[PDB]
């Protein structure tokens, strides 16, 4: 049934453009990553990882 | 047609991504 928006409405009647955000940050495949630059690797000696 | 059957033990699969050896790890 009809949602219409009027300018004249108060708080809590405007219309709120909502976007979410849903992750899956688990031990698979990443694909989508921040602006960490990578550095080259080492092996037999203790790093940060 | 159609007829039935018994399915025996088979429909196992890697629920997660994560690598296991020797391992009696159980699951939902």
């Amino acid at each position: 049934q009809s949602y219409g928006f009027r300018p004249t409405y108060g708080v809590g009647h405007q219309p709120y453009r909502v976007v979410v955000l849903s992750f899956e940050l688990l031990h698979a495949p990443a694909t989508v990553c921040g602006p960490k630059k990578s550095t080259n690797l080492v092996k037999n000696k203790c790093v940060n990882f | 047609t159609q007829s039935y059957t018994n399915s025996f033990t088979r429909g196992v699969y890697y629920p997660d991504k994560v690598f296991r050896s020797s391992v009696l790890h159980s699951t939902q």
